[PDB]
């Protein structure tokens, strides 16, 4: 120690200046968390996590394909009434009629009148009915073909209704309303308010046919509903004036003007064309939903923003826009915190920038601030980080979006195309109460009404206060729902999000638009609730008498019936009970469906009987897979339903290894079935999708790479090596003579090596001015593959170990889809062909565009770092010998072997060559199709080459594996990477017949 | 895929596809990956549960189709499954590196039967049936052990 | 907060409504969580609020408004939660 | 080239991959010589892929998908492959020859 | 310097290992700093103050 | 390519540091991801550049020559060159020969 000391300090060096460095860094990181410390006591975990940014651009989701959807839309309602899913009294029928015109183009026309005119309608009733709707629906988009788009809704208006069942079970259910059963009436409705609010012909459910004849007739209204309005009643829905005193009171003629605007709407549709409209708060369920569903149905252009960005969510809003968006409309959705100050002047410049700099180059004509957080049970006393969190959201990010708002049309200007806020206001100013600082926020926006006057924004933003009343089903006010029915009982008016989403649409009408040009609107949406006297003690008590009633009947219930028990005993129960039936999976090869004779005879024209030569006639009578989602019938309910069967999930469980069959004792007791392959516990079919979908569905299909699928491969973590020339000789290692000699043979005078005399090994000293190679990673940002479910093992399928040990991976992905594809053939023992042919007709033309990658690794790079390696590893490389081990396996055919190479249309090429062989008399019989890997290498330069898409800019998207792939999309940006196989067996029609093998398909 | 819809759209034009006729897209990959030499066979086994079945899988991951595609006229581009009342024929299309196009049709197989005997026709029905019974006691029996 | 209108609300008026609003709330609660703590049922704290009659009216005070109106919640909610015999409210509209 | 090379982080052109392809020679072909719309069919079957060649040529020729074919075969020899080879005792051991 | 070096080993001394604790403790730092920095954009400096 | 002295690479675990060398900011990171504790990595803040320092118990590979007993081949005459036929350097250089 004291040697080095002496050289230190030689040396000049300091040994403590590290340990230095780090105590005082160390003190820099204490003060720095004292200051975290200290902010998180002052606004709390819930505030200070909760005003993460959330936004960003590239996550911007555009919808606008319209074009395509309303085809799309066509083809269903076509299709869903010729099934009999949709019939002439549904309303369904009306609302898709309504959104087809709203995207009336002239190729949508074309595609109608295809369809349509080529229906037979004497295949059936279904038929007839689709043709003279069909022929309706023409007629309607050839009037609309100019006509700007509608918000129309046409759905049947639900009251509450709550039910308590002899057992003390309480269902809240939507149920139809008697009087009301469209909007013109629920107008009406509204327009005569109640005895509480007075101060001192369709053919809809009949015809939808007749209803969708009349949508393009704009109606004359002789007398519009506010004439109705009595004298001394105040409406259900009413505008407010602010008196010169400074109280908002109901006004009959802005009243009379809104209503006059929702019976219009409710007969003739409004158009919201060419307005671009911010939407905050419009997630399912919410009031915000259906404003979005009108607004897109009206044209409009919309950004929404939420604040759970997630693939669920996207299929969420892109459901609605290809359902709902007109011809014009256009939906942006983007990721938003509306918490998070950072966010909301993000969105805001992201809105206003130019397409150029990355914005939409929008202008906003409204802004529907409607995100919120549900703050329960939170008195004055808990008032804390949530509380201020949610006041933040609901009020001082508001306030500052229409400041950003305001200054983003300032620099730029615009003084004449202000954007009306709709200002989602409430009766509730602590009524309630235990809402936190929710009546707070809520009353803080009508100073808005008098800061329009007062400041100097007037031009850029008008002020709309929606009073909105008591809307079921939301996230702020589900919780509220079992009382409603008793609500109304006082002559009151509760409102479904449908029915407040037509009123809060009413706001955006023309004339509205203008009234909140001229002063701030306030709108009471509010039902007459105002009316109800002390309401808060008012649904208590509705609570309790529905709450003690269910707990009475249960408790009454539950006794009465443990008295008839003792009374009676088991004997008067036991007869009484009954035996459920659990359903097994019963996993089907779904053999084509053969018709009787005369019915396929129908089919083809009669001259075809006897004209075609049957061996020129080439067949599929079998095919299977082995790829990202199991087998061919897996890969189907998946790609066809999105889901798995019962049938489907024991399949994949099978397929991945979860599930075993046991026959036997287990724990003393017989049992027949599956187990858990890990524990052994019995598994019920019916358990599995609960057992291991989740598992399933997460280890299948395109997912991140699975390191132990590959070899260990990790794209995180890529090997390299670095050539380095040694400046400094290394310290000897011991070696065997033989590798000694190895070394020395390469570095020749960059190395010594001696002899050790006692053991008989050498030194090994490599000497400055050598070459050494230095292990280094790489991050590679292709990151996920459509990868053969985990567990996939051929040993499942009855491969013996010594096949696998020998065999590069491709090849056990051949065998078994060739088994597959000859039982989906019903040919068990391939031997039996021999029956029918001779061995020299029976042909293999399948091919891969790479072969044995694994085995090429082995000859290129494991053989290189003198790993062990197979003598024989180079013929399992060749992209034939998986044909040559199908024949040496199962097949044992002397037939033709073509084997084609033909990158991504390999498979095709297959056939091509299959048919042929056949058509030419080499083979009766043909395997066919194609086959590759996934690994390391064939991943890497995918990516060199960009042909794949790039998992990092993905992430930066905001897409997850499950969306990588997308084809024909506007954002497509590359091919996900797969692996596994497809095999056809083709054959002669003659053949097929002769053999009775099912006949999927003719080539 | 603009390649390939402009290929397609070329194909139905020039032998008068009728207006308003557009073939719908499958396109599979959107849920397996490009499985390279493995893509075709993978379409194939699809255009085959599709004639069998009647059911056109939608592309889920199609959230916009590119404006760039309304000018192919003669495609139509679906997000969601279709249940239709048949389809007749199929078109696989493949585009290799290296300049490996490709394509087949496949007819439902009952165009075939059109062309034998009723007698034929029976024989057949029942030696399939037979078949399809012990293709299934095989198949449990394999899954199984 | 003088010569903070809509666009200007920043910094200073979030803090300024903590003040003015928020913590005064916390405050009420506080004195609440400690009477209830004590059992003290027969004492309130009669708490004199400065409500305006300037919701909005002049202009340019940041969240002034906001903060003031925001006040006028606890009148109501004195009846509809469970602090009314810990705290009484007496709203002072102060004058100019 | 992709195994070897890039795994040595020595310089690789980015398309190696595609110059591996044993379909590549006939892409090249028609890319630099023939410009045809015409059938395409690349055979591999080791040392018999010549024949294989013809016979599909033959075949595409009798179907009427082409009227003229290119038909042949081609190998490179380099190190891994001799390597292997002899790993296999395929090929002439020199040093007992 | 090569005699320090062997002097080190025999010591079982690692001469980097104060340097080492500093650079972790240096990102330790840029992390509470990027939290404080976001709280500061979020809230404001006269807030935060 | 010699067959008489056949490049491989062995797999050694560094018994003892090795004396640093310099490598760039980029490199000397790959060096650590791929050791993590068996590497010490330093900024030298003069240049910009790093020290990297492979500690005990780091993997290297040490290249080594095996002798392979296949000498002999058929090979395309010395001197053949695509040039002589007329194709580019564009050519020669994009193509596996
Ligand atoms: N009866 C009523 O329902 C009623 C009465 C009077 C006034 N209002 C008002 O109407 C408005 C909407 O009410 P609602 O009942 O429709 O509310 P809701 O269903 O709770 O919807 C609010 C939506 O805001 C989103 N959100 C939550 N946190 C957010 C965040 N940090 N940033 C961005 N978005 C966020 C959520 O959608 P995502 O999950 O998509 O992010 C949530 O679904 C509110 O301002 C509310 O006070 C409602």
């Amino acid at each position: 120690r004291q040697q080095l000391q002496v050289l230190a300090r030689y040396l000049k060096m300091d040994l403590d200046n590290g340990e230095r460095k780090f105590l005082k860094e160390k003190d820099t990181v204490a003060e720095l968390q004292a200051q975290l410390d200290y902010l998180n006591a002052e606004l709390g975990e819930f505030f200070v996590n909760g005003v993460a940014t959330s936004f960003s651009r590239k996550k911007a989701r555009t919808f606008d394909s319209s074009w395509n959807w309303a085809k799309q839309s066509l083809l269903s309602l076509y299709f869903e009434i010729i099934h009999g899913v949709l019939k002439n009294v549904d309303r369904e029928v009306v609302s898709e009629a309504i959104n087809i015109m709203n995207r009336s183009n002239d190729a949508l026309i074309k595609f109608m009148e295809y369809h349509i005119s080529n229906t037979d309608e004497t295949k059936g009733e279904n038929y007839q009915l689709v043709k003279t709707l069909g022929e309706q629906l023409i007629e309607n988009c050839k009037q609309v073909l100019d006509v700007d788009p509608v918000y129309k809704d046409v759905a049947k208006p639900t009251g509450p209704k709550t039910a308590i069942d002899k057992n003390g079970n309480i269902t809240y259910s939507e149920e139809p309303r008697e009087k009301v059963r469209k909007l013109s009436q629920y107008v009406q409705e509204m327009a005569l308010g109640g005895p509480i609010t007075k101060e001192s012909e369709d053919a809809l459910d009949k015809d939808s046919t007749k209803e969708v004849a009349s949508l393009p007739n704009k109606s004359t209204i002789s007398k519009t509903v506010s004439s109705t309005i009595p004298r001394e009643t105040i409406p259900f829905l009413h505008l407010r004036k602010k008196t010169p005193a400074g109280d908002w009171k109901y006004d009959r003629q802005l009243s009379s003007l809104f209503l006059d605007g929702l019976e219009k709407a409710a007969f003739n549709g409004v158009t919201f064309k060419d307005k671009y409209v911010l939407i905050t708060g419009a997630g399912k369920g919410s009031i915000g939903a259906e404003v979005l569903q009108g607004l897109l149905q009206g044209g409009a252009k919309v950004v929404v923003t939420t604040s759970r960005f997630s693939k669920q969510v996207t299929d969420y809003y892109q459901s609605i826009y290809a359902k709902y968006g007109a011809k014009g409309s256009t939906l942006i959705v983007v990721p938003f915190n509306q918490g998070s100050k950072q966010d909301v002047e993000a969105l805001i410049e992201f809105i206003y920038d130019t397409e150029k700099n990355g914005g939409l180059g929008w202008d906003l004509d409204a802004i529907i601030p409607f995100a919120a957080i549900p703050e329960q049970g939170i008195e004055l006393e808990h008032i804390d980080s949530k509380s201020e969190f949610a006041h933040r959201i609901m009020l001082t990010n508001i306030l500052r979006m229409m400041g950003c708002v305001k200054k983003q049309k300032s620099a730029r200007g615009i003084e004449t195309r202000p954007a009306q806020v709709i200002l989602p206001m409430s009766p509730n100013h602590g009524t309630f109460g235990g809402d936190g600082m929710y009546s707070e926020s809520k009353l803080s926006l009508e100073t808005l009404f008098n800061r329009w006057h007062s400041e100097s924004w007037a031009n850029q933003l008008t002020v709309c206060g929606a009073i909105i009343g008591w809307t079921r089903g939301t996230g702020l006010m589900s919780a509220n729902n079992i009382i409603a029915e008793g609500i109304e009982k006082m002559g009151v008016r509760t409102f479904s999000q449908k029915e407040m989403a037509f009123n809060l649409l009413g706001l955006l009408t023309p004339e509205v638009v203008e009234l909140c040009q001229k002063s701030p609107v306030m709108a009471d949406l509010n039902g007459g609730l105002q009316f109800v006297p002390e309401l808060k003690e008012f649904t208590a008590k509705l609570r309790k008498e529905l709450v003690e009633t269910s707990e009475v009947r249960k408790a009454v219930s539950i006794e009465t019936a443990l008295e008839h028990k003792v009374v009676n005993g088991n004997s008067a129960d036991a007869a009484y009970a009954q035996v459920e039936i659990q359903p097994r999976a019963n996993i089907q090869l779904d053999f084509p469906e053969l018709k009787p004779y005369k019915q396929v005879k129908q089919i083809a024209p009669a001259e075809l009987e006897g004209l075609l030569d049957l061996e020129r006639v080439i067949v599929v009578t079998g095919f299977a897979e082995v790829g990202p989602w199991g087998s061919a019938r897996t890969r189907w309910e998946m790609e066809a339903f999105g889901e798995f069967s019962l049938e489907g999930c024991v399949e994949m469980a099978w397929i991945m290894g979860f599930i075993s069959y046991h026959n036997g004792n287990l724990k003393g007791r017989p049992y027949t079935g599956w187990v858990d392959s890990k524990t052994k516990e019995p598994v019920d079919d019916k358990d599995v999708k609960a057992k291991y979908e989740t598992s399933i569905l997460e280890h299948s299909g395109i997912r991140l790479i699975e390191p132990e699928l590959f070899n260990g491969y990790n794209p995180e973590k890529k090997e390299m090596i670095q050539e380095v020339i040694v400046e400094e000789d290394l310290e000897p290692f011991e070696a065997s003579k033989e590798t000694a000699e190895q070394f020395k043979h390469q570095h020749g005078d960059k190395v010594d090596i001696f002899e050790i005399p006692e053991t008989g090994e050498y030194s090994v000293k490599l000497l400055k001015g050598a070459t050494l190679y230095i292990p280094k990673a790489l991050r590679f940002d292709r990151l996920v593959a459509g990868q053969i479910p985990t567990g996939w093992n051929a040993k499942t399928y009855g491969i013996s170990d010594d096949i696998i040990s020998q065999v590069d991976p491709i090849t056990l992905f051949v065998l078994v889809s060739v088994v597959e594809a000859f039982i989906a053939s019903g040919i068990t023992d391939p031997y039996e062909m021999y029956k029918y042919v001779h061995v020299s007709e029976v042909g293999n033309c399948s091919g891969s565009g790479m072969g044995g990658v694994s085995a090429l690794r082995g000859m290129f790079k494991d053989r290189f770092k003198d790993e062990p390696v197979q003598n024989d590893i180079l013929q399992e490389s060749f992209i034939n010998t998986m044909s040559a081990w199908v024949n040496m396996l199962l097949i044992s055919s002397s037939g033709p072997i073509k084997t084609p190479v033909g990158a991504c249309a390999t498979s095709v090429e297959s056939v091509d060559i299959g048919v042929e062989t056949i058509l030419s008399g080499k083979a009766r019989i043909c395997i066919v199709g194609g086959y590759d890997d996934f690994q390391e290498e064939g991943s890497f330069e995918f990516g060199n080459m960009k042909a794949t898409s790039n998992t990092l800019e993905e992430f930066e998207h905001g897409r997850t594996p499950a969306e990588m792939s997308r084809p024909a999309t506007t954002t497509r940006n590359g091919f996900m990477e797969a692996q596994g196989a497809g095999i056809q067996i083709i054959m002669q029609a003659d053949l097929a017949l002769k053999m009775g093998v099912p006949i999927y398909g003719i080539v | 895929d603009k390649n390939e819809s402009a290929t397609i759209n070329e194909m139905m034009k020039h032998l008068g596809r009728s207006e308003g006729n557009p073939v719908i897209g499958v396109f599979q990959k959107f849920l397996t990956g490009h499985p390279k030499g493995a893509a075709g066979a993978w379409m194939m086994n699809g255009a085959l549960q599709i004639l069998n079945s009647g059911i056109i899988p939608g592309n889920r991951n199609a959230d916009n189709v590119d404006k760039i595609l309304e000018q192919f006229e003669y495609v139509l581009y679906p997000s969601k499954t279709l249940k239709t009342d048949g389809v007749r024929a199929v078109s696989i299309t493949s585009f290799g590196f290296g300049q490996k196009g490709g394509q087949a049709i496949v007819v439902h197989p009952d165009y075939l039967y059109g062309a034998i005997t009723e007698d034929r026709y029976n024989e057949y029905v029942a030696k399939v049936s037979a078949r399809e019974k012990s293709a299934y006691k095989f198949f449990h029996n394999g899954m199984i052990y």
